[PDB]
């Protein structure tokens, strides 16, 4: 048995509804042995529903399971920020006849809010401690923004940089629905001390124009 | 042959 | 009733590795027990389990790669017979999987690589203090060049949780991880309340406390 979930990703409005579909390649045990799980980053999966439609103790009534045989649906009503998670269906079978269990591939749920939030932007030079070691990391922080789309461009003596930075983004915050992002420009010590102005330029919907933070070395 | 279930 | 996994570590490909699931507050023989894994950023995959019958079942794909057993009165083990890089994953054990007695452990992380264990360097991300951009200032710690995952970061020994963002680790071209942790604080605290990031990389026995301050 293989279970296929669709869509693989949903972005939905707070207070709206999401629908997640699960199709089994073969009929689950008794036609209803299909469970739904919710998982957040770094946490064990939490059981929401079993036997297709039976809500697990401790779970919100906003989660509703439906379907039978090979076609099943999870519906999340009145979507809340803390619904941001990945959802999995779990089909179970008589081990004597089929794979005992099979998980679907997962559906990520993200939420959309009405109010745009501009990032607060900060730039951090490499520490002297690190410079001694032969390398320079320059860090740009974009703090608590929404929506997710953001462009960071590094400039060194106004020369546009490419291929020498990496970004990391937080998971959507389950309270205010914002994201934070770090961009790290990595340079050798020799190169760092060669150039003067280091600048991070941020483009985002909440900013009236691109914001540049810079320094000279010297729900 | 009785079903064998592991949930 | 609970379960807890243990034995997750860095192992070179080909080296046998055994994980253990320890049960608390129930009889292991009275409930089904299951092992499930999850590769970083990927989905849950059922490996195998033990019925209340005592019968031990495997997923099709897991056959020949894993052996499960009742190792003691309170433990079930999972032996990975010849680990490959594709076995890098968090491994969970569970009592049940769909019934009301279902409980899962927090998971144990297996990293399969020939790369060396390496502790991080921790560098300050010093507050600008140039001028107040609203009333608050950003500071942090760069945790660079470690392997394997994971690193944990706290601030002021747990007493500062508000406005903290610890970013997902990024794998550098060198094959070593780096991450930053940042916090925003009232900007009028920079020359009065001391700020220290508490970094722990258990895999290398490296614990660091870095005071971050205005330069």
């Amino acid at each position: 048995q293989v279970l296929t979930q669709t869509p693989s990703s949903v972005s939905a409005a707070v207070g709206g509804t999401v629908t997640i579909n699960c199709q089994a390649s073969q009929s689950v045990y008794n036609k209803n042995y299909l469970a739904w799980y919710q998982q957040k980053p770094g946490q064990p999966p939490k059981r929401l529903i079993y036997s297709a439609s039976t809500l697990a103790s401790g779970v919100s009534s906003r989660f509703k399971g439906s379907g039978s045989g090979t076609q099943f649906t999870l519906t999340i009503s009145d979507v809340q920020c803390d619904d941001v998670a990945t959802y999995y269906c779990l089909g179970s079978y008589d081990c004597n006849r089929a794979e005992c269990h099979a998980f679907g591939g997962g559906t990520k749920v993200v939420v959309e809010v009405r109010t745009v939030a501009a990032p607060s932007v900060f730039i951090f030079p490499p520490s002297d401690e690190q410079l001694k070691s032969g390398t320079a990391s320059v860090v740009c922080l974009l703090n608590n923004f929404y929506p997710r789309e953001a462009k960071v461009q590094w400039k060194v003596d106004n020369a546009l940089q490419s291929g020498n930075s990496q970004e990391s983004v937080t998971e959507q915050d389950s309270k205010d629905s914002t994201y934070s992002l770090s961009s790290t420009l990595t340079l050798s010590k020799a190169d760092y001390e060669k150039h003067k102005v280091y600048a991070c330029e941020v483009t985002h919907q909440g900013l009236s124009s691109p914001v540049t933070k810079s320094f000279n070395r010297g729900c | 042959p009785a079903p064998e279930l592991l949930g | 009733q609970s379960v807890e996994e243990s034995g997750g570590r860095l192992v070179t490909p080909g080296t046998p590795l055994t994980l253990t699931c320890t049960v608390s507050g129930f009889s292991l023989s009275s409930y089904p027990m299951n092992w499930v894994r999850q590769a970083p950023g990927k989905g849950l995959e059922w490996i195998g389990g033990i019925g209340t019958s005592g019968n031990i079942w495997y997923a099709s794909w897991a056959k020949g790669r894993f052996i499960i057993s009742r190792a003691s009165s309170t433990t079930v083990d999972l032996k990975v017979t010849s680990p490959t890089t594709e076995d890098t994953a968090t491994y969970f054990c569970a009592r049940g999987l769909y019934n009301d007695y279902t409980v899962w452990g927090p998971g144990t992380l297996v990293t399969v690589s020939s790369a060396s264990t390496k502790g991080p360097s921790v560098f300050p991300l010093a507050p600008s203090s140039k001028s107040t951009s609203g009333g608050t200032a950003a500071l942090g710690c760069l945790v660079k060049d470690y392997f394997p995952e994971p690193v944990t970061v706290s601030w002021n020994s747990g007493a500062l949780t508000s406005g903290v963002h610890t970013f997902p680790a990024v794998l550098q071209s060198s094959g070593l991880y780096s991450l930053s942790s940042v916090v925003t604080v009232p900007s009028s605290s920079l020359g009065t309340q001391t700020y220290i990031c508490n970094v722990n990389h258990k895999p290398s026995n490296t614990k660091v406390d870095k005071k971050v301050e205005p330069k």
